[PDB]
């Protein structure tokens, strides 16, 4: 009764650690996505430069 | 707001208390809370009486 009601409180716990959890997933995330839009705009930059480099020469 | 599960104790054949020496009996009935105000002030409380 008394460790059941603590241990539905530690449940609540483990669910708020699953959650924290989560949540430094999406953070790893969402620096990775950054990251890789990152690596896709400046490769988008490297062709224009490229492209314009003949087109110059 | 005592809101917390009731933990019941007693020892008895005590031994004579620290301070006076009074051979008394111990029973316990706690309802301990787990924020920090009420850690504080209940054991400001506590202490006191």
């Amino acid at each position: 009764s008394q460790t059941q009601g603590i241990q539905q409180l530690l449940q609540a716990e483990k669910r708020a650690a699953e959650k924290v959890a989560d949540a430094r997933k999406r953070k790893a995330r969402r620096l990775k996505q950054a990251k890789e839009e990152a690596q896709m705009e400046v490769e988008q930059y490297r062709r224009e430069r490229e492209q314009e480099f003949q087109s110059k020469q | 707001r005592g809101n917390v599960f009731l933990r019941q104790a007693e020892i008895e054949n005590p031994l004579e208390d620290p301070v006076t020496g009074d051979y008394v009996h111990k029973s316990v009935f706690i309802i301990f809370f787990q924020g920090d105000q009420l850690k504080n002030r209940v054991k400001k409380i506590c202490e006191g009486f």
